């Protein structure tokens, strides 16, 4: 009786939200940006190939100086690369080799990683002893760690396969806030540029916008037909793009609370692993299962170019903060740095 | 006359591009970095230079009958020709020994596989040892035996009619390599048959498939020993036989027929080792 | 053209590269085994004989190091992390023979043996384990023998025309699991009958792993 | 804590041989390159030798090359300096210095206490030998180089050290602008090309000492004469 | 009473999401287009820089 009545009210509320989004859908982003000229053909060359990982690369993250990056492989090694020289700055042996994510702190003093061991390990890069040591092991998730991102040297957000995201106080080792509401494994998270919000994509094909300080879900974004594997905020923080196993990328707007544009092609039938934006946000770069990275025109939904330089899955990618280059990691154990030439 | 020119040109075409695909597919694919993959490349490079330098330069010696490139260039050709053919035979021993360790030292083979430092060290040892077998002997024979017995217009080794040196050199060039390849390719067959025997006793379609695969390997190992022996044994035997009788007991046209068998082996090798390899075929389709 | 510190930084990278190769060679001598199976299937008893997330077991038998990974604690979606185990030497699957007549507790109407068959079929035919051999352990053989006399095998298999002898009953179950394999040419299934008092289980794994390693080596050397 | 203890120094006869040891504790010794730097009594610093991490690269100053041998024992965490044919020019305090090299590292960050031995090229100029100072007032120290210390990679390999009376040198500024860990922000390094300035805002009693500018553009590493601050 | 407790929370969450202010898609689309236009020149991937200014020559 009471349970049946309540679940009927949820359906009425869902229709109310769907009607509200349709009311403000006066135009389409495609119609708005039809007049502007296309970006043309984007040609990028492999400037660097980072060799040394002996297994599948699962994650990479640029440092904020746009020169150092950290990559994770399931050979149990975290490696920090000098991308300008291809020099290896550090090689961090992992206690558990089943790593799925890695993060570089914005300060550059810490890196984080974790996988099937259900632990987010924080590594101190600046020690008087001259070696990288574990400073914290964040336990508390009951599923695998899928993504992690530093807010500062003391705060980090983790998404897990136990359907929850958590905000951690690194100094005390305790999760201050727990973000619940996903009905599937949360696969990714992205921080807003002001680090007041973050979006997460789960295997329930939905993206939720979370308030870091308040600790609740502000908005829920649906439209994908399969698990979301990747998510990335727009550079101004007012939009985000997702990548799913249904071979599509969608651009959702925070303020309009709805999808604005879909980025898919008939030839593309493989899942999407990673998404990122260029510095101005005009380009959406997506890594795919078909061994390629497709550069999209964000405004016009045109495939601007292809980065074809890997013989296995493109597992991760990232664009520098200055926008100078894009790094692609792959299951073939190589990282490549790309940018164009005049 | 034009028939002979076409056949020699066809051999050049087959040997050059046949071993060029192996070298091209090596560069194109970045996963072909195991020790065995480097050894197949070394064999392809050794055979490629035979069809690109030795064979094209020897065509005038056949059509005209006299060497018109000078005595100084003849010594370069003799050193290169003996170096390349010997290195081809030494790579076959290196490949067969590598396949011997895949079945005997199986655990260490998988660990050491992919170490390019080990592969390059073994590759350099093949070329260096190939040069020392005939290189110094060709160059220093004239300067230590007095004069040169080679008539003007002819280009062949100073020890062409020597009896003691040919048998000694061929023992380290073909007799020992042939027995090493035969022993290595026989131990592999014995282990595969023995291993399958225990599997059947320990345990349908899977058993029938496994038995059929073993027979395919048995034929694969037999062709490798036979082709290497078929191309190299006639010329090696003729050199020793003709040396004793100084060409009286051996017809002249028999020498030329056996001379080109070794160069024919440099064209068969791309078909045998790299083509039958699982990884190289995948890299072939990627290019075409 | 490099500065004094740049050359030192390049030299440091070479030192790191040398240690990465040594770690890769050391990790290449380890046999990685993925341990799978249903609950109450002797999965824990096997680990005892072999002596919060993924559980890793290390043991050495005749100068060969085995790394066995148990992922029974991972209650998340299997497909999101099962590719992380692509490239393991072999998969160890544990099936309780005594559960042929028992009913799954959660469903209360599904036979446990059929539940193991569904788990075996998905793992064996998974796209990430096309070339991965499976070591099948059929535990509780002594308890299965006792249950056969009281309970015929027809309960689990309605289409079973065989007798109630232990040898015939056990062999029929072994064939049913091997028939679930669709990649007969690319992979092989090793089946063993284990008990609590058995001590040859480590020998069977070593023999099955050695056969798998040699076949991979022959594929890498071009013979296969 | 990070420690570097030197031993083996003492009075030796001219033409003799002596073995200096530097035992390291509290840090990953095998990861750091090591230098020997000496300082003659009432003189400035002089670099002696260098051995890299992994022992692959070894450098010597010309004045000691052929007579000194530098070696390390990574398992024992010991740094060695074998000296032969010792001359009266070798009478100095020998310092053991750790230095790690990667992008963004701070070489020459920790020095040992030093051991005293008594026996019976880019030019770095610090013209001002001494500067009278008062607490709370801003002081600037100038350094010059015969060659441009700016490399084509954008780094300017100029270092600033402070040797307080009775203490070993401590790193203040590395690569001409960066502030070493544990150094107050009042120190600031400014430079261009061949001319460099070390500015000390709100001078305190602890800042009193000798300041050395060192170039790390190329070997041999050379020090300035040193500028002394006195109250 | 696990389902009834979860039902109240899910209904309560949908109330919070339904009370937000939504701008028009045209307004949101224009803002995205404006940001891309304003920062186009400082995007190296969109407009590749001269080789002298490229750290990855
Ligand atoms: C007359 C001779 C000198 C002509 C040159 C032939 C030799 C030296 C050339 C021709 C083919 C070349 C090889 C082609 C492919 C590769 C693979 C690459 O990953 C390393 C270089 C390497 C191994 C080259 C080495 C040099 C090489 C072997
Ligand atoms: C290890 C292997 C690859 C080294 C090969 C070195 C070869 C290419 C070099 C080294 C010695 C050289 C020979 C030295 C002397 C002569 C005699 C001269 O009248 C013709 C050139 C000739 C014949 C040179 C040909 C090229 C040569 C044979
Ligand atoms: C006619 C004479 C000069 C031919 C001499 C050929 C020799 C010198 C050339 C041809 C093939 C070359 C090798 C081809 C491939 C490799 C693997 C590479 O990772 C290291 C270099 C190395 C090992 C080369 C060494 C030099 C090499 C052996
Ligand atoms: C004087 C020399 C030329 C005569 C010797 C010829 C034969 C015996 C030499 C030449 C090439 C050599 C091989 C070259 C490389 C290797 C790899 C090494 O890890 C094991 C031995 C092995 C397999 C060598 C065995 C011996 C060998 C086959
Ligand atoms: C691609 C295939 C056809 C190449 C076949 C290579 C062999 C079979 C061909 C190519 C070169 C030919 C040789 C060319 C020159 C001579 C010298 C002559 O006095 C006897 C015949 C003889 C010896 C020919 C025999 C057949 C031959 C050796
Ligand atoms: N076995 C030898 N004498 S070396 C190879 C010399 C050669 C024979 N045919 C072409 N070249």
């Amino acid at each position: 009786s009471e349970l049946d009545q309540l679940r009927q009210e949820a359906e009425q509320l869902k229709n109310q939200i769907r009607d509200a989004r349709k009311a403000c859908a006066d135009a389409t982003l495609s119609q708005i940006t039809n007049n502007i000229d296309p970006v043309g053909r984007i040609q990028m060359r492999t400037r660097r190939t980072l060799r040394g990982h002996l297994a599948k690369i699962y994650a990479m993250h640029w440092g904020t100086d746009s020169r150092l990056l950290v990559s994770a492989s399931q050979d149990g090694k975290l490696i920090i690369w000098d991308s300008y020289t291809t020099n290896k700055v550090h090689a961090i042996p992992l206690r558990s080799s089943w790593v799925m994510t890695c993060a570089y702190a914005p300060s550059g003093n810490y890196v984080a990683c974790g996988g099937l061991d259900n632990i987010c390990s924080i590594y101190n890069l600046k020690t008087r002893e001259g070696n990288v040591r574990v400073s914290r092991e964040l336990a508390g998730h009951t599923g695998y760690l899928s993504c992690c991102r530093f807010l500062d040297d003391n705060q980090i957000v983790t998404s897990s396969g136990d359907t929850t995201c958590a905000l951690w106080d690194i100094e005390t080792g305790q999760q201050t806030t727990t973000f619940t509401g996903h009905t599937g494994d949360v696969m990714s998270l992205s921080l807003a540029p002001d680090t007041r919000l973050f979006v997460s994509g789960a295997c329930d094909a939905s993206a939720k916008l979370w308030d870091v300080r308040e600790g609740m879900c502000r908005q829920t974004f649906t439209g994908h037909e399969s698990d979301i594997n990747a998510i990335c905020f727009f550079p101004n923080g007012n939009a985000f793009a997702t990548g799913s196993d249904d071979a599509t990328c969608r651009l959702f707007d925070l303020r309009a609370d709805q999808e604005l544009m879909t980025y898919s092609h008939d030839n593309i039938i493989c899942g999407i692993t990673s998404v990122s934006f260029s510095k101005s946000g005009r380009l959406l770069l997506a890594g795919y299962d078909d061994f390629n990275c497709n550069v999209w025109d964000a405004l016009k939904a045109d495939r601007a170019g292809v980065l074809a330089g890997h013989d296995n899955r493109v597992s991760c990618l990232g664009v520098t903060d200055d926008g100078m280059a894009v790094a692609t990691g792959s299951w073939d154990s190589f990282l490549k740095i790309w940018n164009g030439s005049s | 006359t034009a028939v002979l020119a076409a056949l020699m040109a066809l051999l050049i075409v087959a040997t050059v591009l046949g071993n060029a695909l192996v070298m091209l597919a090596f560069v194109a694919d970045s996963s072909l970095r195991t020790q065995n993959n480097f050894f197949l490349l070394n064999l392809a490079i050794s055979d490629f230079l035979v069809g690109a330098f030795c064979i094209p330069l020897y065509v005038p010696y056949v059509l005209t009958g006299r060497w018109t490139f000078g005595r100084g260039l003849c010594k370069l050709w003799l050193v290169v020709d003996y170096l390349l053919c010997t290195s081809s035979a030494f790579n076959i021993v290196l490949i067969s020994y590598d396949r011997f360790l895949s079945v005997t030292r199986a655990v260490s083979y998988r660990a050491q596989q992919g170490d390019t430092r080990r592969a390059v060290r073994k590759m350099l040892l093949v070329w260096v040892l190939a040069f020392l077998l005939y290189g110094p002997a060709i160059l220093s024979w004239e300067y230590l035996s007095g004069g040169s017995s080679i008539p003007e217009g002819h280009c062949y080794a100073e020890f062409f009619y020597n009896w003691y040196f040919l048998i000694t050199a061929s023992t380290l060039e073909f007799f020992t390599p042939f027995l090493s390849v035969t022993f290595f390719n026989l131990s592999i067959y014995l282990n595969i048959q023995r291993r399958t025997r225990l599997r059947l006793d320990g345990a349908s379609f899977t058993q029938r498939f496994r038995l059929s695969r073993d027979r395919k390997v048995a034929k694969s190992l037999a062709v490798i020993v036979s082709i290497f022996g078929l191309c190299w044994a006639p010329y090696t035997l003729l050199m020793i036989i003709r040396a004793a009788c100084h060409g009286h007991c051996v017809p002249d046209y028999w020498y030329e027929t056996s001379f080109w068998l070794l160069w024919a082996n440099s064209a068969v090798n791309p078909v045998l080792y790299p083509l039958c390899h699982h990884s190289f075929r995948r890299a072939f389709t990627k290019l075409l | 053209t490099l500065s004094a510190e740049d050359k030192a930084a390049v030299e440091r990278s070479k030192m790191i590269d040398r240690n990465l190769r040594e770690d890769g060679e050391k990790a290449a001598r380890e046999v990685k085994l993925l341990l799978l199976g249903a609950g109450e299937s002797g999965k824990n008893t096997i680990v005892k004989q072999m002596k919060t997330g993924i559980v890793e077991t290390h043991f050495t038998f005749k100068d060969l190091h085995f790394k066995m990974f148990d992922v029974g604690a991972q209650r998340s979606e299997r497909k999101k992390w099962i590719h992380c185990f692509e490239g393991v030497t072999a998969i160890i699957f544990c099936v309780a023979l005594s559960d042929y007549d028992l009913v799954l507790a959660e469903d209360e109407e599904m036979n446990r043996m059929h539940a193991s068959m569904k788990l075996f079929d998905s793992i064996c035919n998974n796209k990430w384990f096309t070339d991965t051999s499976i070591i099948l352990f059929l535990n509780k053989k002594d308890l299965f023998e006792e249950k056969i006399k009281k309970s015929p095998l027809t309960i689990c298999y309605p289409e079973y025309a065989g007798s109630n002898t232990y040898e015939e009953a056990a062999a029929y179950i072994q064939c049913q699991f091997e028939d679930l394999n669709k990649r007969k040419d690319t992979k092989e299934i090793y089946t063993h009958f284990t008990c609590s008092t058995d001590t040859k289980n480590v020998q069977f794994v070593f023999d099955a792993v050695t056969d798998v390693i040699i076949k991979n080596n022959l594929k890498d050397c071009g013979l296969f | 804590d990070v420690q570097l203890v030197e031993s083996g120094g003492g009075l030796v006869q001219p033409g003799g041989s002596r073995k200096l040891s530097c035992s390291a504790s509290g840090f990953a010794f095998s990861s750091f390159g090591m230098h020997w730097v000496r300082q003659a009594p009432e003189k400035g610093l002089e670099w002696v030798a260098y051995i890299s991490s992994g022992s692959g690269t070894i450098y010597y100053a010309d004045t000691v090359k052929g007579r000194f041998t530098i070696s390390r024992d990574d398992p024992k965490n010991t740094l060695f300096l074998q000296m032969t044919s010792l001359r009266s020019e070798d009478t100095a305090m020998y310092y053991c210095v750790r230095s790690i090299y990667y992008y963004g590292s701070s070489p020459f960050d920790f020095w040992g206490q030093g051991t005293t031995l008594t026996v019976s090229d880019i030019v770095m100029t610090q013209a001002t030998s001494s500067v009278p100072v008062t607490p709370g007032e801003s002081v600037s120290i100038s350094c010059r180089s015969s060659k441009s210390l700016l490399h084509s990679n954008g780094n300017t390999y100029l270092y600033w050290f402070l040797q307080r009376p009775g203490q070993s040198p401590q790193l203040l500024i590395y690569r001409m602008s960066n502030l070493a860990s544990g150094v107050p922000d009042r120190f600031s390094g400014s430079g261009s090309g061949t001319a460099f300035t070390l500015t000390i805002s709100r001078l305190e009693a602890e800042d009193v000492g000798v300041y050395y500018c060192m170039q790390h553009l190329e070997y041999p590493l050379t020090f300035g004469a040193g500028t002394k601050l006195e109250l | 009473t696990a389902s009834i407790a979860q039902a109240r929370k899910l209904v309560e969450q949908l109330k919070m999401e339904a009370n937000i202010d939504r701008i028009k898609v045209s307004k949101a689309a224009a803002d995205l287009m404006a940001y891309c236009e304003a920062h186009a020149k400082e995007d190296p991937l969109l407009t590749p820089v001269p080789a002298s200014e490229n750290p990855f020559r």
